[PDB]
């Protein structure tokens, strides 16, 4: 029930948590603008 | 939606997922659609495929 | 041990071995193969005891030997062509005497004993280390020669290997020594597809390191080292043996797990050559890995093995070490067969 | 589906498995050149670079 | 940061927590020779933290709400049990002595990661070092096998050797006359059971083998019945040791380091507790294993790893 | 090749048949070692010196310094050895068949 | 002020290795300090341990001499000057 002890994962790590959070948007980010820019190179490259 | 009746929805959908998918593979497969021997004709005045 | 002499000679094992992969030249090589052995050492002593001095003393004597075969290729090499350069051989004698030597620093065998006992002497974190890391350099030498390497002599250690790493496993109850001839077994596979195709060892090489260090991350996770002991996790964690299983079936072969992977595109390299009796014997002969993968299915998930009273006390207690990307390399050991053609990215 | 889909649809698999099947064989075929004549892409096994050499006069003149 | 080499890297180093002040102790005797009393006033004279002797829930204390759990999650050992029948058929005797042993073995090691941690000296009620007498005085009784003393040789070999002694050893000798009229006044009706014998035999081994080795690694004092009846008498003793033997001396911060990522890591601590030795003591069949499993992780705030529990009100399960 | 060649390539064959036949002291296997590595400082240095190899000539000192790394290495296991079990034996290294 | 504090109590504790790093400090700074350092590769590339392969007049190479006594090609100057 109520712990003894405080758990070490008793509240949520907010710097990691940001961390996390920030790093999968800036992933998605650079991942899409990367395929985007690989699609008009590709486009240009062939004459499209 | 109910709490008790969501599940129920997984299957019928998989089915219907499913179904769509096998469908946009002959959308890959037409290569021969109105060229076989056997079956090539001419277009009827409104059609615009014999098969889709 | 201070922790950051732990990592300078953490760093100084793989810079060793990174050496021996980026050099262009045979004395670079071996300069990286000998600060590779310098560095280990003291990870197999990091416990001292006198299983842990006689693993160390064991392993240098071997590796030492074989370094020194090693640069008797070299010079002689360099006699019959007066360059350094790291690429086929020049000489059939300095051929042999450079595939013996990489074949002793793998413990392929006839070479092979001393790999189960250095293994059992060490620890859990120095054994992965062993046979996982510790299989790059060589490898990546034979990758590099196979073109001057005697056809005869490679596959007489890879069936040499397949053979008694299958024999060898089946009379193990400790972890360890399972693990040991474990390796050998499929350091077997990885040389008897070299000479037909080098990115078929690689690909070998890749999925056999990521199923090896699943395994080690779960036995070091539960600290376990004998069978017996590995029976109890059942009664502390459910899911490890789970994974377990799924691990184990995989580096059986069987599909539709990844370790089913290498067996299936080495063998048909193989048969591209007209090479029809070799794979089938090793693959028969790989059965034998599967009988004793499958007792610690047997033992460890698919039954309950008797606890004991003092087990209920670990039941109040979470696990606490680190299974660094345990979650990722159990996925990959296990989930990767429909992504077979990517293989081709190691072309 | 009707016949007519089946029957043209299996004609665009046919296609397929027959190209496939055609490269899978001239694979080995060149497969098997290149690696006993040296003259491809593949079977390209590294020389030494002549960018190496150095052209300099030396200290002696016959070399 | 949770406690490891990177917080060693940056200045988490025991020496400088450390103090004069920062002492293990512990109170040893017979049943009913006051260690409880001095014990607890030790400690709150001299400002360190008093750990109450390991019993079969001390464990429960320390984890969920430090209730003590129903006794089938104890392998229902019962020390009542032990003094009624001793000879129990079904091992409880011996299965106690085990269960206590792993308690006393956890104990130390909360108390070593609390003197590593904050350098606050703690007092302690018997320990792993003094378990073994109790053990001799069951077997000279007959209420265990020599195969149960075996088995309980070999856990200690494989757990002892990885900790430190304790800096200071008290000791309160009472006399068994003595000690079964503090029993009879006690009054309780299990524990008027017990025979002077096996009083005499947990003295036998505390006189005989105990002290002689604590002698040659720690600072031993030995009071008699009356001087332990004035603890501040004890405390002027405790403050004026020289402390000028034992491994303590011997230790760096690289090696408390080690000792501090052992005790830190319970599961790593209790490895060897569970050997697979099986003996029908101790042994558990899997049925009934798999079903008191089962059970303890169905009681509130069981089922995950603490903090994860929202049966007990545990919240940002989803970011957490 | 040169006659000068059948000695030196003859001394590392007998030390490394030397290093492969073991007796009881584990020092006089660690000598065959050191042994071994003589023979190709000098079947190396031949090579280089009488090719003009110029910048080779530093390989056979890199090649000692490396040996000494080795036998320092080996000395240290013989330290522990010793200490464990009062001789450099090795038959006394057989714990690890079980 | 910690600079001296920690000074002096080497000084007086192991003279030894204050001088030994003082020593060793000079040996890596004062190369790049000093104005004679540059003679020391000038001098290294004047000294012709080979012989000077004359190269085939073509025509048009006004920088080169004809004779080791032309006016031409690099000269000692500033070495008989140092
Ligand atoms: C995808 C295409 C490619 C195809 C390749 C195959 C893909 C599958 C790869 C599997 C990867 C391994 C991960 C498997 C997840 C298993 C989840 C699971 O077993 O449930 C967890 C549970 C653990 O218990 P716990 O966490 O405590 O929960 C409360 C119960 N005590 O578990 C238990 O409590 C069970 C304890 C009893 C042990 C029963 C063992 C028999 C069931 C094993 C099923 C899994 C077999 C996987 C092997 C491959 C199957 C093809
Ligand atoms: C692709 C394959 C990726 C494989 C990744 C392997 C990750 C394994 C993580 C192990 C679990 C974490 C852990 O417990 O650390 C073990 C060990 C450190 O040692 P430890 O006992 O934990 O403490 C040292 C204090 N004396 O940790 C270590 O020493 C690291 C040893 C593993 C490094 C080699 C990994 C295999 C080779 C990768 C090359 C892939 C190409
Ligand atoms: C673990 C073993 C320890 C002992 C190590 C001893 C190493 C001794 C190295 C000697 C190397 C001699 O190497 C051997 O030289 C003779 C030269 O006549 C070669 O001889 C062969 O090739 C050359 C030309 O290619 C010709 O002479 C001829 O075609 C044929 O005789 C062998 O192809 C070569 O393998
Ligand atoms: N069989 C067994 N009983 C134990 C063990 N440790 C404690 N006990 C019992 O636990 C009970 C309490 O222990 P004691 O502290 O010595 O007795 P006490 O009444 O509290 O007297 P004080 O010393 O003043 O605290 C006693 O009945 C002991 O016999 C043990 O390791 N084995
Ligand atoms: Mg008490």
């Amino acid at each position: 029930k109520f712990y003894i002890q405080e758990p070490p994962h008793g509240s949520p790590n907010w710097l990691k948590v940001g961390l996390t959070l920030g790093t999968s948007v800036f992933l998605w980010i650079y991942l899409i603008k990367q395929h985007n820019e690989d699609v008009l190179e590709y486009k240009r490259r062939n004459g499209l | 939606v109910v709490r008790d009746h969501w599940v129920h929805v997984l299957v019928p959908m998989g089915f219907v997922f499913g179904y769509y998918l096998d469908r946009k593979n002959d959308e890959k497969l037409t290569a021969f659609r109105n060229k076989s021997l056997l079956y090539k004709r001419e277009l009827k005045p409104n059609e615009e495929v014999t098969w889709k | 041990m201070n922790p950051i002499i732990f990592i300078i000679i953490l760093l100084t094992i793989m810079l060793g071995t990174i050496i021996v992969m980026i050099s262009s030249h045979w004395l670079l090589v071996w300069i990286g193969f000998e600060m590779n052995m310098l560095a280990i050492i003291p990870i197999m002593m990091k416990n001292h005891n006198p299983r842990a001095t006689e693993a160390s003393t064991k392993y240098f004597l071997t590796q030492s030997t074989a370094s020194m075969l090693l640069m008797m290729a070299v010079i002689i090499n360099l006699m019959f062509s007066g360059q350094w350069t790291v690429m086929k051989l020049f000489n059939p004698m300095a051929s042999m005497l450079m595939t013996m030597a990489l074949a002793m620093k793998l413990g392929m065998a006839p070479f092979h004993f001393w790999v189960p006992e250095v293994t059992q002497g060490i620890p859990l974190s120095s054994g992965l280390i062993l046979l996982t890391w510790q299989k790059l350099a060589p490898m990546s030498v034979l990758y590099q020669i196979f073109p001057s390497i005697n056809l005869n002599l490679i596959l007489t250690l890879s069936v040499l290997s397949i053979l008694i790493g299958g024999w060898g496993g089946l009379n193990q109850t400790q972890l360890r020594k399972i693990m040991a001839y474990s390796s050998i077994a499929h350091m077997g596979w990885m040389t008897a597809v070299l000479p037909y195709n080098p990115t078929m060892t690689l690909l070998n090489l890749i999925i056999y390191i990521i199923m090896t260090s699943t395994m080690f991350t779960m036995f070091m996770a539960n600290s376990t080292t004998t069978t017996l002991s590995l029976s109890h996790t059942w009664n502390k964690t459910p899911i490890m043996t789970v994974l377990i299983l799924a691990t184990l079936l995989s580096m059986g072969g069987l599909p539709p797990l990844s370790g089913f992977m290498p067996k299936w595109m080495i063998i048909q390299e193989m048969t591209k050559n007209n090479s029809i009796i070799l794979p089938t014997f090793m693959a028969i002969t790989a059965l034998l890995n599967l009988y004793f993968y499958m007792r610690l299915t047997y033992s460890t998930t698919l039954t309950m093995f008797p606890s004991t009273n003092n087990m209920k006390m670990k039941w109040q207690f979470p696990l606490m070490k680190k299974m660094t990307f345990l979650p990722t390399m159990v996925v990959l050991s296990t989930m990767m067969l429909p992504l077979t053609p990517m293989l081709s990215v190691l072309e | 589906d009707g016949p007519e889909k089946n029957y043209e649809r299996t004609m665009a698999i046919l296609q397929i498995e027959a190209e496939k099947a055609e490269l899978r064989l001239k694979e080995l075929e060149v497969r098997r050149l290149m690696r006993a004549r040296g003259d491809g892409p593949w079977f390209h096994y590294p020389t030494i670079d002549k960018e190496l050499i150095d052209h300099s006069p030396k200290a002696t003149p016959d070399n | 940061l949770q406690y490891g080499p990177l917080a060693y890297i940056l200045g988490e180093k025991a020496t400088k927590k450390m103090t004069e002040k920062s002492k293990l102790i512990t109170v040893d005797g017979n049943i009913c020779s006051g260690k409880s009393k001095l014990a607890k006033e030790i400690a709150e004279k001299l400002g360190l933290k008093h750990f109450p002797e390991a019993g079969i829930h001390y464990v429960d204390s320390t984890t969920g709400d430090g209730k003590p759990l129903p006794v089938q999650f104890s392998g229902n050992c019962s020390l009542e049990k032990f003094y009624d029948d001793p000879k129990s058929n079904d091992g409880n005797s011996y299965r106690l002595q085990a269960w206590l042993y792993a308690s006393r073995l956890l104990q130390y090691a909360d108390a070593l990661e609390h003197l590593l941690s904050t350098g606050q000296g703690v007092v302690l009620e018997r320990s792993i070092y003094s378990d073994f007498v109790f053990l001799e005085a069951m077997y000279r009784q007959g209420f265990i096998r020599k195969q149960c003393v075996d088995h309980y040789n070999q856990v200690k070999k494989v757990t002892i050797c990885e900790y430190l002694p304790p800096h200071v050893v008290v000791y309160v000798d009472v006399p068994v006359p003595e000690v079964q009229s503090r029993i009879q006044k006690k009054g309780n009706p299990h524990e008027m059971k017990i025979t002077s014998a096996y009083l005499q035999d947990i003295e036998n081994a505390y006189k005989g083998t105990f002290l002689p080795e604590m002698s040659e690694k720690c600072e031993v004092l030995q009071y008699s019945a009356w001087e332990a009846q004035d603890a501040e008498k004890v405390v002027e003793d405790i403050e004026y040791l020289k402390y000028d033997k034992g491994p303590w001396l011997d230790q760096n911060d690289r090696k408390l380091h080690k000792l501090r990522m052992l005790v830190q890591d319970k599961l790593e601590v209790l490895n060897y507790t569970s050997i697979p030795v099986f003996l029908p003591e101790v042994t558990v069949g899997a049925h009934q294993s798999d079903q008191v499993f089962q059970e303890f992780t169905e009681l509130p705030g069981r089922k995950y790893r603490a903090g994860y529990n929202e049966d007990v009100g545990d919240k940002w399960i989803w970011l957490k | 090749m040169s006659m000068v060649y059948m000695n030196i390539m003859m001394a590392f064959t007998v030390s490394l048949v030397g290093l492969l036949m073991y007796r009881s002291h584990l020092m006089s296997s660690l000598l065959c070692l050191e042994g071994m590595m003589l023979s190709l400082f000098v079947m190396a240095a031949l090579t280089i010196l009488n090719s003009h190899f110029t910048l080779a000539s530093m390989m056979p000192i890199i090649l000692l310094v490396f040996a000494a790394c080795e036998a320092a290495l080996g000395l240290s296991l013989l330290v522990m050895v010793s200490n464990t079990y009062g001789t450099d034996y090795v038959q006394n290294l057989n714990l690890l068949q079980c | 002020e910690r600079v001296a504090a920690f000074l002096k109590n080497v000084w007086a504790k192991e003279p030894v290795l204050v001088a030994s790093f003082a020593i060793a400090g000079l040996a890596v700074i004062l190369p790049t300090l000093s104005p004679y350092t540059k003679y020391s590769l000038m001098i290294n590339r004047a000294t012709p341990y080979n012989y000077p392969v004359p190269l085939r007049d073509d025509g048009n190479m006004p920088d080169v001499p004809s004779h080791p006594q032309d006016p031409q090609g690099p000269s000692l100057e500033w070495l008989k000057r140092l």
